[PDB]
């Protein structure tokens, strides 16, 4: 008559939520918060379950220019030092240009954004350019910004921080606050925030990705937003994440030891592993399969916001 | 503001601020009745002298002089303020987009024949812009202007990188643009898609082709290829939006096979209104097929606007586009364009 009792080796919040979730023997039917979900094979239920879990446990439930200005104006820095091999120089009387292979694409950058060396070097020679930190279109639905400081060489592990936000107004202030805090602590981060007003509210209305050492930045963002939790944020957070305040949660990007079955978003990754283990039980107890599934995805079943 | 200015100087009154809806597209448009109870469509292309407005007028000058026996129609230009970039047209009543028709199953073989006749007629010359059209943008295959990267999603940037790093594709596109200097050119839309067509009377009336901002003297293979490629794109993506890559290709291949009659229909409508298109242009089917291949990259990159990641249906579609662009002769035969 106790959730931890019937579901051991599992974070409590999780073991609790597995009480609202049933998968029938055969793996063609399942219940998730008293919403039923139906499929014609196991394999097809794997997908529909993942989506139902993702919606109830992780999430719940235009690009207005005014907001974007409000959101854009809330940024400390204006530029980020970006490396890449030079290809070619283009002499123009209009203004010279560097053809640079960035890591995501080959681009044509005004040569006045060079920073190192300050004299355009030979082709192939690494160069460091100064590019805008605000990228409003890069993440559909989201205004997006990169830290003023270059992220680590391999990027490595990444700490996500989710900030619920009731509305645009909420978000603006949480945005300004969080970025203000993050530059002061000199965090190696990226970040983004919903730029569509009629899409709030959302648990991940603001996301912050933090590299190398997250403590300074985390500690810093925590304190800057304490004041607002509950009212400007919303109470509730993903069951996969570690809460730090009302509307403020966090977790690590997914590390996964299995090939092919890897490289998802944090929510979908967990929900996938969770749905997998539930599904694997129904093809005959239950929490032992769930727990095994999580560990094959490199998720700590006691601390699902963390990895092995 | 200049819309009512112009609408008044034209005998049309002003537009009811309500009942005046707005269709999609980058440019601002207003549709609905005016105070004199006449139905208008108003488009605005803001200037700095816009080449797009001039090209749109170069067409409405030709279309005004067309007999009713013509398979090619334009709704009708009521007037225009070149200075401020405003254009007024007769609104087509209860107009459904060819893109809605496609998804609803109603862009059938008969309507594809209509479209071909219309496009065949268009292609059968002073007043016209003769500049090369920037599609595909060749310098972007070398490098994207940094300004443009800041208006693209992560998925668009990743698609462009795939293209940029594919030497065979880039080179095929160069050869295709060079042929345009050495072939019989013809009046051409240069931006053809299902959503550049409208059918009147909720999809029961006449077929209109619109948006003539790219109207030029160009390779007619652009228009044939664009329409074939609309079906290739539809068949291998729009209809399919954790399967295996081999399962996604097989599903897409079958979908394509079943949508081929649509392209053969268009080509027969085209040859009905332009039977001697191959007289001095034997490469037209091959070139059309290459443009259809590129058209798939074009639509993929456009639909990826609203994505952070390039999903595996997108990638499989892109793979078919590369088969068509790098193998245009075989694709012409399979798409039904080699027909005589
Ligand atoms: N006369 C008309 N009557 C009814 N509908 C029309 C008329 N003219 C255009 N439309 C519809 O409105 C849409 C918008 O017009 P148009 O395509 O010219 O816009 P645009 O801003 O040039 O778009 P884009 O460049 O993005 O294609 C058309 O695609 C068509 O569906
Ligand atoms: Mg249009």
């Amino acid at each position: 008559a106790s959730p931890v009792a019937r579901h051991r080796g599992l974070a409590p919040r999780l073991a609790e939520a597995l009480d609202a979730v049933s998968v029938a023997p055969g793996a063609r039917r399942a219940s998730v918060a008293g919403r039923t979900v139906t499929a014609d094979s196991p394999r097809d239920l794997r997908g529909r379950l993942t989506n139902a879990l993702y919606e109830e446990l992780h999430a719940g439930r235009l690009r207005d220019p005014a907001l974007e200005a409000r959101l854009a104006a809330a940024v400390p820095h204006r530029t980020t030092p970006t490396r890449g091999r030079l290809v070619e120089v283009l002499r123009r009387p209009d203004g010279d240009q560097l053809v640079v292979r960035l890591p995501e694409v080959t681009a044509r950058v005004p040569a006045d954004r060079l920073l190192s060396p300050s004299v355009p070097p030979a082709p192939g020679e690494t160069v460091e350019l100064a590019l805008e930190a605000a990228r409003p279109a890069l993440s559909p639905g989201f205004f997006y910004v990169m830290g003023s400081r270059p992220l680590p060489r391999p990027a490595g592990a990444v700490r996500r921080i989710f900030l619920h936000a009731r509305d645009a107004d909420a978000a603006v202030v949480l945005w300004g606050a969080a970025l203000g805090a993050l530059e002061e602590a000199a965090a190696l981060y990226h970040a983004k925030v919903l730029s569509d007003p009629q899409d709030f509210p959302r648990r991940d209305a603001v996301v912050l990705y933090l590299h190398g050492d997250h403590r300074p930045g985390e500690r810093a963002v925590t304190e800057a937003v304490s004041r607002y939790a509950g009212t400007l944020t919303g109470p509730d957070t993903s069951v996969f994440t570690e809460e730090l305040a009302p509307g403020v949660a966090a977790a690590w990007d997914p590390q996964d030891p299995r090939p092919g079955q890897s490289g998802m978003s944090f929510g979908q990754h967990r929900a996938f592993a969770l749905a997998s283990g539930l599904i694997d039980c129904a093809l005959a107890g239950r929490a032992e399969h769930v727990v095994r599934a999580l560990r094959e995805a490199g998720i700590d079943p006691l601390h699902p916001q963390n990895n092995l | 503001p200049a819309v009512n200015a112009l609408l008044l100087r034209l005998g049309l009154g002003r537009l009811d601020a309500a009942a005046t809806t707005a269709f999609g597209g980058r440019n601002d448009n207003w549709a609905g009745p005016t105070t004199t109870g006449e139905q208008v469509f108003v488009k605005t292309v803001t200037p700095l002298g816009c080449p797009e407005l001039d090209r749109s007028l170069s067409f409405e000058d030709l279309a005004a002089r067309l007999t009713p026996a013509s398979p090619l129609r334009s709704p009708g230009l009521l007037g225009a303020d070149p200075a401020a970039g405003v254009m007024v047209h007769r609104l087509v009543p209860g107009a459904r987009s060819g893109a809605e028709l496609a998804l609803d199953g109603d862009f059938d073989d008969d309507l594809c024949r209509s479209a071909g006749r219309a496009v065949g007629t268009l292609h059968g010359v002073d007043g016209l812009d003769t500049g090369e059209a920037p599609l595909p943008p060749l310098s972007w295959l070398k490098a994207l202007p940094w300004s443009a990267v800041q208006e693209r999603s992560m998925a668009q940037i990743a698609a462009w990188q795939l293209v940029q790093d594919d030497t065979e594709v880039v080179d095929a596109l160069h050869r295709l643009r060079d042929l345009e200097r050495t072939v019989p050119l013809a009046p051409a839309h240069c931006d053809l898609r299902f959503d550049q067509f409208i059918r009147a009377d909720e999809g029961a009336g006449e077929l209109y082709l619109v948006d003539w901002e790219e109207f030029r003297l160009a390779d007619p293979a652009r228009d044939v290829g664009a329409f074939a490629g609309e079906w290739l794109f539809h068949a291998t993506y729009s209809v399919f939006a954790g399967l295996t890559h081999e399962e996604i290709v097989a599903r897409g291949s079958a979908s394509l096979r079943r949508h081929l009659p649509r392209i053969a229909a268009f080509w027969q409508g085209y040859l009905e209104c332009r039977p001697q298109a191959l007289a001095l242009d034997a490469g037209l089917p091959e070139r059309a097929a290459a443009y259809a291949g590129w058209h798939m990259y074009d639509r993929l990159i456009a639909t990826a606007e609203s994505h952070a990641t390039l999903n595996p249906v997108a990638r499989a579609a892109a793979g078919i586009g590369r088969t068509v662009l790098l193998g245009p002769s075989a694709a012409a035969r399979t798409l039904g364009l080699s027909a005589e």
